[PDB]
């Protein structure tokens, strides 16, 4: 719960030994190029399943996306600072750590399509095709 | 206490995470021996973990 601290406010794990759900792959090499791994969703974040939890299970797709968003907005700059970074504690007869997720959930992608519509915008590229 | 069982698992995890510094490090001076008390900070248990949370913040000045 350091792990899922770090990965859903930034889009940066920290794990020493690979045990958290989110696992994040290198598809930028030399001779991987950005017209190679078309799109990111469908290759370079993957879900590896059985070192999910399975509490987490019924936001685990979700938990995937938040920091996938967020990290191609840090690749500019760094400060994704959001309102709703807290910390998150296990508990049990309560369901808090599903509310803290959806609320960065949200948030992610409202940034990133709020950056995304007004810096490198999609509608000029559209207009000409 | 039982011939104090109890007193050496409040010590012989410290020493015994003081004879992993004191064993990992060889010769190591500059940037490589704070990459060494490094090798050890990420630890699940809070215990060892708080120990060496302190000796980075001293050893990096």
């Amino acid at each position: 719960f350091e792990v899922l601290e770090k990965w859903i406010y930034r889009g940066i794990i920290h794990d020493p030994y690979s045990e958290f759900m989110v696992e994040e792959h290198e598809l930028r090499k030399e001779r991987i190029q950005e017209d190679y791994n078309d799109k990111y969703w469908d290759q370079r974040y993957t879900i590896v399943q059985q070192q999910i939890p399975s509490f987490l299970q019924k936001m685990a797709d979700k938990i995937l996306s938040t920091g996938k968003y967020l990290n191609v907005v840090r690749e500019c700059g760094h400060d994704v600072t959001c309102p709703v970074a807290k910390e998150i504690i296990y508990t049990l007869k309560e369901r808090a750590y599903v509310e803290q997720i959806e609320k960065a959930f949200n948030y992610a992608s409202k940034v990133l399509l709020d950056f995304l519509m007004e810096e490198k915008e999609l509608v000029a590229h559209l207009r000409s095709i | 206490l039982r011939r104090l069982l109890v007193w050496t698992y409040d010590p012989k995890i410290r020493l015994k995470t003081l004879a992993a510094l004191v064993d990992h490090c060889q010769g190591r001076k500059g940037g490589e021996l704070a990459s060494a008390v490094h090798a050890y900070t990420k630890t699940g248990d809070p215990y060892m973990r708080s120990l060496v949370q302190h000796i980075l913040s001293l050893v990096s000045h």
